[PDB]
């Protein structure tokens, strides 16, 4: 099982250079005759294909895009790279690296898979903040709601986590709202037992990579 | 740049066939695919070659082209095939590319009504000391995907200062919501409580909480 | 002792991948299922299958490695024209270069014939369907093949033109053979559109 794993998510101002890079593990780059490709998807519209290079270096280019794309490959690291240049709002996207696995042609490579996991990539001028962390603290022989509050941070995504990952049963993280200021806040909420609320702690893991924020915030009873 | 339906939906056991419309330089010239978007994840390859599949796939998943269109036959259909389909073709115009319909999303209909839980959180004594007061009405796990969300001050209503949500699909296909109330720590310790009121389907819960 | 068949001379000299040492003569069917998996045309046909009879003697060489090619693509040249196991392939005995690195550089290869048996040698050209085809398998616009051996003398030009559908593909395939003498040499020249040899046949009549 070849894997894909994009680099992480950022703003990029308009005009400047988009840069992506793509760590294949589990293969060699410079294996088979596949082409490693690059598809995004901008919000609420499709697909789109960018193009996909293979690993000696000749790549093939969506026209629409031809003239602001490079790709490069770099065999040593087991990646292949994104550059799309001049950005503007318009660039605003999720950008998966894909494999091209079945060759029809020597330059028509169909069926992407794997791909990656998305990196949301934001075309902003508007500066990263990072976002600031409340605890919702549990009131109540039951179960109870406990939860973190992310307030206030650009662009998106945040994560959440709880007790570094030990804790998923009962874990949601619910989608970010987008205030009129133009800053994205989000909850986490996680079910428990009340009667654990005196013996067991609970920490919310809050990671915005835009900003490089890391916030830990103990949410205890009243 | 192909053209699909918008929708599609069938309910659970039927056959569902989602059309892709293309031209000669397209689907008329070459190889369709197709691809399965699941909710939170990224697309997954469905049919290669206009018709095969590869590992894992069942024979239920059947494409079919002729012609300048082309066609997805989901059998036996099943509540996890809720998902956004893509086709997708090599374009022969302007030195040639890779190209994808707009995507169809696919509702099975039929499934079981759930109703959401409301948990409605007071602002944080931190956030309290920072100066500001937020309270967080979350709404989880219900199906199908409409709510209604009013906020009350006291006994009279609140409409200044709400920031809510569109109903966003979970994995297990049921759905999410969540508004904010923007408060002033004053307004906050000026009235008795605060509510938030959720509608869904025919049932309506009121949460309320106060100022300790 | 006589050679049966359902495939087609070129398809099996050329080693169509659809197909899997001493005879008379050679009788083939009219039609074969399996002729030139890429479409397109073998030179001197009859004249080849005429003097593949009486064969005494008949082995198939490397003589120019696949893997000899450093500077352009030799792992690229493969047709869904031409399955093998439901994945691309193509001709086993001729190699289809690209570019590589989105650059094909003059080819220049001679090849004597070090034996002392006669070499029976395949190679082609490839007349893409359009300009746009032309650059993204060779890059340069405007190409040529030289073929030269002592009896022997081809200066050559693709073709670039849209033809009707055949097995998916609006290109054509051309392919060429000779006889090459013991301690002649055969020496090929070309910027783009060349299917190369690989193996070559030794003939003992
Ligand atoms: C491929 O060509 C580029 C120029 O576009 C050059 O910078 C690079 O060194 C070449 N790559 C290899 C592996 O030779
Ligand atoms: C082939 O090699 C032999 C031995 O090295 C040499 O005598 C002969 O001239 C060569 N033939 C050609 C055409 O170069």
């Amino acid at each position: 099982q070849v894997q894909l794993q994009e680099s992480g998510p950022g703003l990029v101002k308009p005009s400047q250079t988009l840069s992506l890079t793509c760590t294949v593990s589990g293969g060699s780059i410079s294996s088979g005759t596949y082409y490693w490709s690059w598809i995004r998807h901008h919000p609420g519209k499709g697909l789109e294909w960018i193009g996909y290079i293979y690993h000696s270096g000749s790549a093939y280019y969506n026209p629409s895009l031809e003239s602001r794309v490079t790709m490069s490959v770099d065999t040593s690291k087991n990646q292949f790279s994104l550059k799309l240049s001049s950005v503007t709002a318009a660039d605003t996207a999720i950008y998966y690296c894909a494999r091209a696995e079945n060759l029809l042609s020597p330059y028509l490579a169909e069926g992407f898979d794997p791909w990656g996991q998305g990196t949301l990539v934001t075309v902003s001028s508007a500066s990263t903040k990072g976002p600031s962390v409340f605890p919702l603290a549990p009131s109540s022989g039951g179960t109870a709601a406990l939860g973190c509050l992310v307030k206030d941070y650009f662009p998106e995504p945040v994560t959440v986590s709880w007790n570094s990952g030990a804790l998923t049963s009962g874990v949601h993280t619910f989608p970010a709202v987008l205030q009129s200021s133009g800053l994205y806040s989000l909850s986490s909420v996680v079910t428990v037992p009340s009667s654990s609320l005196g013996t067991q702690t609970y920490i919310c893991n809050v990671n915005h990579k835009p900003s490089n924020t890391k916030v830990d915030k103990k949410v205890e009873p009243k | 740049v192909l053209t699909q339906p918008p929708s599609a939906s069938g309910t659970p056991g039927q056959r569902v066939t989602i059309s892709c419309s293309g031209s000669t330089s397209n689907i008329g010239s070459n190889a369709v695919n197709w691809y399965q978007q699941l909710p939170g994840t990224a697309p997954k390859l469905l049919i290669y070659s206009n018709n095969q599949r590869p590992s894992g796939v069942p024979d239920r998943f059947s494409g079919s082209k002729s012609g300048t269109s082309a066609s997805l036959a989901i059998s036996g259909l099943q509540s996890e095939d809720e998902a956004d389909y893509y086709c997708a073709a090599w374009d022969d115009s302007l030195s040639g590319s890779w190209v994808f319909g707009g995507g169809t999303k696919l509702t099975v209909l039929g499934q079981p009504k759930a109703n959401p839980t409301v948990t409605l959180f007071p602002p944080s004594s931190e956030e309290l000391q920072a100066n500001k007061a937020t309270l967080v009405c979350l709404i989880s796990d219900f199906y199908p995907g409409a709510v209604t969300v009013a906020w009350k001050a006291d006994g009279s209503p609140v409409k200044a200062g709400v920031e809510t949500t569109k109903p966003s699909k979970q994995s297990n296909n049921k759905y999410a919501a969540s508004s904010y109330l923007s408060l002033t720590p004053e307004q906050w310790k000026s009235h008795r409580s605060y509510s938030c009121q959720v509608t869904h389907e025919g049932s309506t819960v009121e949460k309320t909480v106060a100022p300790t | 002792p006589l050679i049966l068949r359902d495939c087609s001379v070129a398809g099996w000299l050329l080693g169509n991948p659809m197909c899997d040492p001493e005879w008379s003569y050679i009788v083939e069917k009219a039609n074969p299922v399996n002729d030139l998996c890429y479409p397109g045309d073998f030179n001197d046909y009859e004249e080849l299958k005429h003097l593949l009879s009486r064969i005494n003697h008949f082995e198939k060489i490397q003589i120019i490695p696949k893997s000899s090619w450093s500077s352009h693509e030799a792992s690229l040249g493969v047709s869904s024209a031409c399955p093998y196991q439901r994945k691309s392939s193509f001709f086993r005995n001729v190699v289809w270069l690209i570019k590589k690195n989105s650059t094909y550089p003059t080819i220049k290869r001679s090849y004597n014939n070090t034996n002392q048996e006669d070499l029976l040698v395949l190679w082609g050209i490839h007349h893409p369907n359009d300009a746009a085809e032309q650059t993204k398998l060779y890059q340069n616009p405007t190409t040529y093949i030289s073929v030269g051996t002592s009896t022997l003398n081809q200066r050559l030009v693709p073709r670039i033109a849209t033809r009707s559908k055949v097995n998916g593909q609006s290109g054509r395939m051309e392919f060429f053979w000779t006889i090459l003498k013991p301690n002649d040499a055969i020496n090929f020249e070309s910027n783009g559109n060349f299917i190369a040899p690989e193996y070559a046949y030794k003939i003992v009549k």
